[PDB]
């Protein structure tokens, strides 16, 4: 879906 | 031409858009860690490695599968380097410039071991976890199919770099002998290379061939095997937008930098601590996000990694070499680094809003 992008962004926000 | 910030969620999205459900169990003992994990993964199908990772590490109280996983990455990233595997070596003292050992062929099964590590790095990046193997930056360029430049030669083999510097700065046949465990072989740099002699017009071509050969000597297949296993799990094409230094930060992750320890373990040449340039320099380094400070550290040392104990224990070729600044070059030039010396050439810039610019540009658009 787009929840994937709505989880990728959270992966960057967290990691970096 | 976007920021590293954008490239992550567009790449991180690219992983998730291919992530599979369920989980995969990995049963290992920390004693037989390598030989377990090797036989584990290499017998497994590639894309199963995108499912949730359950690392069963026999004899456990642990249940936070996040901690064991992240722990497993650290521990395995160290353990692959074990010299009884004959896989890796260092060009300098104190573990400087991690590179493939060209004698890995001593293990008739070694190419698979390198293929495995490809699979492993892909897992480590696909599941967004970090390692501490400490690869060279040119390594990442090869993963990005970038050609490594002369600056890279300065980092890894100073005497070899300083040799070719002489040739370009003054005025042989297209071959290069290589001792492989006693037996020596004459590699044709080109077809018929043993017959063709070096000319002033051929030197331009000739110099390149060495630059590439120095990296791709006796490691041509270990690399080709490694890259296959990594590609088997995650396409290198996924990293087409990244550069060498961005990529290293993905695999090792970002840390906070002890800004004090940096200033307290920075040594100078020609400059002093109470110069206009330096008192400006730490001004610029302070109003700076952590993202650039590492990118700077990458620019000068050639690695985002810090060794044990802080900036004090900083190592270059020829032994310890603390963070060093030097009053070098024209102020119509950019500041450039010497990563084998962990040394920054910083011109006497006549203005603060000139140093700030000239600095950031060197970090941003050069290597
Ligand atoms: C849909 C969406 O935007 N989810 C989302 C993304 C990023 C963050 N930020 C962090 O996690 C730090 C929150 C929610």
């Amino acid at each position: 879906p787009a929840t994937i992008m709505c989880r990728a962004a959270a992966d960057t926000c967290t990691f970096f | 031409d976007r920021s590293f910030r954008w490239k992550y969620h567009q790449f991180r999205f690219l992983c998730h858009s291919n992530a599979l459900p369920s989980h995969v169990k990995i049963s290992v003992s920390r004693q037989t860690l390598f030989e377990d994990s090797f036989q584990q993964i290499m017998n497994m199908k590639p894309y199963d490695l995108r499912r949730r990772l359950y690392i069963i590490m026999r004899g456990e109280e642990g249940l936070d599968y996040g901690g064991i996983a992240r722990e497993w990455f650290f521990l395995l990233s160290h353990e692959v380097l074990n010299p009884m595997y004959c896989l890796f070596e260092y060009a300098g003292k104190n573990n400087y410039c991690l590179q493939i050992n060209p004698a890995s062929s001593i293990n008739p099964d070694h190419l698979t071991y390198f293929r495995f590590i490809g699979r492993f790095i892909a897992m480590a990046l696909y599941h967004g976890k970090f390692i501490d193997t400490g690869f060279t930056l040119p390594f990442y360029k090869r993963m990005l199919n970038k050609r490594p430049t002369l600056k890279d030669l300065e980092s890894i083999d100073p005497e070899f770099y300083n040799s070719i510097v002489w040739i370009k700065e003054n005025n042989l046949y297209f071959i290069q002998d290589m001792e492989i465990l006693g037996k020596v072989t004459t590699h044709e740099l080109k077809e018929g290379g043993e017959s063709i002699r070096v000319t002033e017009e051929n030197k331009e071509e000739y110099i390149m061939l060495l630059t590439d050969w120095r990296f791709t000597r006796g490691v041509e297949e270990q690399t080709k095997a490694f890259l296959d296993g990594f590609n088997e799990v995650a396409p290198l094409e996924w990293l087409r937008y990244f550069d060498e230094k961005e990529l290293e930060l993905m695999l090792c992750g970002m840390q906070e930098i002890d800004m004090s320890d940096w200033q307290k373990s920075t040594i100078y040449r020609h400059y002093t601590k109470n110069s206009k340039q330096i008192q400006w320099f730490w001004q610029v380094v302070k109003e700076m996000d952590n993202e650039k400070r590492i990118r700077l550290l990458q620019f000068v040392t050639g690695t985002c990694r810090l060794p044990v104990g802080g900036f004090a224990e900083l190592i270059g070729s020829n032994g310890p070499q603390k963070f060093c600044i030097d009053k070098v070059g024209k102020e119509t030039w950019l500041p450039r680094s010497h990563t084998c010396f962990n040394r920054l050439d910083l011109p006497p810039y006549k203005s603060y809003e000139q140093l700030r610019e000239k600095l950031l540009y060197a970090i941003e658009e050069t290597e």
